[PDB]
């Protein structure tokens, strides 16, 4: 999954997510088109109470069928400021889209960090199921005692997401982040 | 909500900035072209289309033509839309289709072979924006990533790292993927140069023929091929059926903020607004990032959210999903109370919520 951002010289904005859904997808070229096919289908629930690859679960809702699309995390979000266009973002991470995409939102509106802070800042996350609360590296040992001790089972794992964000000034000034977890990305104007 | 901030020297981050046009993605080259893009006139739509035919071609982890998506739009003059481009399970998908013998869910069937793809959506959801929302022809967006896959480009650490890592698991199990992506026995190492004719014609026959050489054209012709002599299930009708639909945004607000994003068939627009509804209830500026309350009060806030998301969540088309329910205020209010900022309450004493007294 990649998410990317973008904002022109009128104050038109986009946000759009898209994907094969696992790298590559299945791996799998249609003839001789060039064009990899996705494995999208494994976001049905193939079974009720039995987790996907990204451990989210379904029932009848997201139960497989003819001409169904499949169950989505993927957000591209939009925040208005003062009746404009304010924060374009979004990121992949299947499960992890919605949490990601939540701590921009929070670090921008209640942290008041500029879109690179924000973008920089470490990431945690909880899905209900499993039942962990997952953290990148970046906080503090005290502060990750203390969840502990509330009950959280704290699981340091894997950088999450890759967001891809446009911060829009209210004089039209633009202010870019890439995520610092993918390698190559880039955030460009003039 | 405290002051907004847009960078200042002092910081240890800084934004890119730009007075003009700005374009965010995960791969250099695809930005590039998107701003080429935008200086050549084109809007945002323009040269996000752009930017998605560049990825499909520079960034084959994601970025595709055979896959599927959304596209959030928010015009200058506040007009803001949804595109769900999300993929067409095949019509003759059925329930249970990817259980084994004992009835027990086979990933292998759907993650690696034919039967794991849905009917791709991509190229229709870019054209129904850019017809409706843009102002250049296709054939002007693709033409950048045209080139990109004729004269090809230089793999870079992403790609190389990425090919070598997950592509190994199943490129090189197919012959025609891995007369792309391999050479010489391995992944294409940095350095090395992509080419894929195969991919540049596709993308030449789309900018001269339009979205319809995908859905009915010589790609869906070879799509159809691929599924029928390998056990897969996508048929020129489930690709001559599909279509993009634009659907209203799920949206909320937070602190006087509006916020804007994705609804069914997707659960990320609906979750965001909820949990935000229930962190409103919370003083989050107080507290502080990286604060253990902070993050206890939002790890909490997310297990009743992701509960939800289990049981009432899908294709909206197919299922009446209770949004106003899950971004009803009261009802993040309940879900707020039960909040303790001391102790955690087990995801085994949560369970999908009672929506009928918020419907």
């Amino acid at each position: 999954t990649t998410h990317y951002s973008v904002v022109d010289k009128d104050g038109n904005a986009v946000a759009v997510t898209y994907t094969l859904n696992t790298t590559f997808g299945t791996g799998i070229v249609a003839g001789e088109s060039g064009i990899l096919l996705n494995n999208q289908m494994d976001d049905f629930s193939a079974k009720p109470g039995v987790p996907n690859v990204y451990g989210l679960v379904g029932g009848d809702a997201n139960a497989v069928g003819p001409n169904k699309r499949p169950l989505s995390s993927m957000s591209p979000t939009i925040v208005v400021k003062d009746g404009k266009t304010w924060l374009v973002t979004g990121s992949p991470g299947g499960s992890r889209i919605i949490t990601t995409v939540l701590q921009m939102v929070v670090n921008s509106i209640d942290y008041g960090l500029n879109v690179a802070e924000a973008t920089n800042a470490p990431r945690f996350h909880h899905q209900w199921l499993p039942d962990e609360l997952r953290v990148e590296k970046g906080f503090s040992p005290d502060t990750l005692k203390l969840l502990e001790a509330k009950g959280q089972k704290v699981a340091l794992k894997e950088a999450m997401g890759s967001t891809q964000s446009i911060m829009v000034g209210p004089d039209g000034e633009l202010y870019g982040a890439s995520d610092p977890r993918s390698v190559d990305d880039l955030t460009a104007g003039y | 909500a405290p002051p907004v901030s847009y960078g200042v020297e002092e910081d240890v981050f800084h934004p890119v900035r730009a007075k003009q046009g700005m374009v965010a993605s995960v791969d250099a080259t695809a930005t590039q072209v998107g701003v080429d893009i935008l200086k050549e006139g084109g809007n945002a739509v323009d040269a996000a289309v752009a930017v998605g035919y560049a990825l499909a071609v520079t960034h084959p982890q994601a970025g595709n033509l055979g896959g599927g998506g959304f596209m959030l739009i928010r015009s200058k003059n506040g007009n803001t839309t949804a595109i769900d481009f999300r993929e067409m399970a095949p019509a003759k998908a059925t329930r249970d289709m990817f259980l084994d013998d004992q009835g027990n869910p086979d990933s292998k069937k759907s993650l690696t072979s034919h039967l794991a793809s849905g009917t791709p959506g991509t190229v229709a959801g870019f054209s129904l924006a850019l017809d409706k929302y843009g102002t250049m022809p296709l054939n002007k967006v693709v033409q950048p990533a045209f080139k990109l896959a004729r004269d090809g480009f230089i793999v870079n650490d992403a790609l190389a790292d990425d090919l070598k890592t997950y592509g190994s698991e199943v490129l090189p199990n197919h012959e025609n993927s891995k007369a792309i992506f391999w050479k010489e026995g391995e992944p294409l190492k940095k350095g090395d140069t992509l080419v894929q004719a195969n991919l540049a014609k596709s993308l030449e026959m789309i900018a001269e023929n339009g979205p319809d050489e995908f859905y009915k054209g010589t790609i869906a012709e070879q799509i159809a091929q691929e599924m029928q002599k390998n056990g897969g299930l996508i048929t020129k009708e489930d690709l001559a059926a599909y279509k993009a639909v634009e659907r209203t945004p799920i949206s909320g607000d937070y602190r006087g903020y509006q916020v804007y994003s994705m609804p069914p068939p997707s659960s990320g627009g609906i979750h965001i607004v909820q949990i935000l509804n229930i962190l409103e209830n919370f003083d989050m500026k107080k507290y502080g990032f990286g604060s253990a309350d902070a993050m206890q009060i939002m790890a909490e806030a997310e297990k009743y959210a992701y509960a939800d998301r289990s049981e009432y969540l899908g294709d909206p088309d197919f299922v009446k999903v209770p949004w106003q329910a899950l971004t009803n205020k009261a009802y993040a209010k309940s879900i707020a109370d039960q909040i303790d900022i001391n102790k955690a309450k087990p995801s085994s004493e949560i369970r999908p919520g009672k929506l009928a007294p918020y419907e």
